[PDB]
DNA sequence: AGTTGATCTCATATGGAGAAGGAGCAGAGCGAATG
RNA sequence: AUCGAGAGGA
DNA sequence: CATTCGCTCTGCTCCTTCTCCCATCCTCTCGATGGCTATGAGATCAACT
């Protein structure tokens, strides 16, 4: 059983963990200190809070 | 934008270190002339550092706004972090 | 028992939730924000995206 | 201004999850016709 | 050389 | 003139349909693909004079 979750559980993960980068790639910290997405909409006025 | 009041960070970000070591060490690698005494020192990179740290490096960093402004800042101007 | 930093997690949040309404992180939410089409195509559906 | 010859070219013979469309259908309410 | 398949490494 | 009746118009389910996606990088071997003969007419223009 661990060999078989060690092996199956792995596309899963590694689908989540791409599907996060792509949907927050372009999120930056601006030269205003207002965290924005290439849109340029402001996700948060300050990093963190 | 008015230069009196420039409002972004007085530091130099870590971005801006990078990039301003590595374009400096890349003109003096191309015969630029060099603005501080050498101890002998011939890698480009490492005399970008010692301009560095003597403020000497002759770069003007244009940090754009989101809204397209900007404001511009000499590596003299800025405090450096490391 | 494992942490993470709080900005992490303050910034997925927000990310899903900035457009008013819940966003998924999947081809139904990323692939229908204002995003340009050649953002949209290196994530999943591409030359429907195009 | 007139004459030659390669060469091409035709043609011959024998899992699952979400999203979108349609049909069913209930029933609201509008207007004509009473009764 | 390409396409496909199979067997392996972390 | 107060119904009443009939007819049009939503909009709420429950299918069928269909389209999308499924970790990263690296090594090796093996099978398969793998395409007439020839003689004629006849148009072109490169190229001799």
């Amino acid at each position: 059983e661990g060999l078989i979750d060690t092996a199956v559980k792995t596309a899963e993960t590694g689908y989540i963990q791409r599907r996060l980068i792509k949907s927050m790639e372009s999120v930056m910290v601006k030269y205003d200190a207002t965290v924005r997405n290439s849109i340029n909409q402001v996700v948060q006025l300050r990093y963190g809070e | 934008q008015a230069n009196q009041k420039r409002i972004t960070t007085p530091y130099m970000t870590k971005y801006e270190r990078a990039r301003v070591l590595g374009t400096r060490a890349l003109q003096i690698a191309m015969c630029a002339p060099v603005m501080v005494e050498l101890e002998g020192e011939t890698d480009p990179l490492l005399i970008a550092m010692k301009e560095l740290k003597a403020r000497k490096i002759p770069i003007i960093i244009r940090r754009y706004l989101p809204d397209g402004s900007y404001e511009d800042w000499g590596v003299d101007e800025l405090i450096i972090s490391d | 028992g494992s942490y993470v930093n709080y900005r992490h997690l303050a910034l997925l949040c927000d990310t899903m939730t900035c457009r008013g309404h819940l966003m998924a992180i999947t081809r139904h939410g990323v692939n229908r924000q204002d995003t340009g089409p050649l953002m949209k195509c290196s994530f999943e559906e591409t030359v429907d995206v195009l």
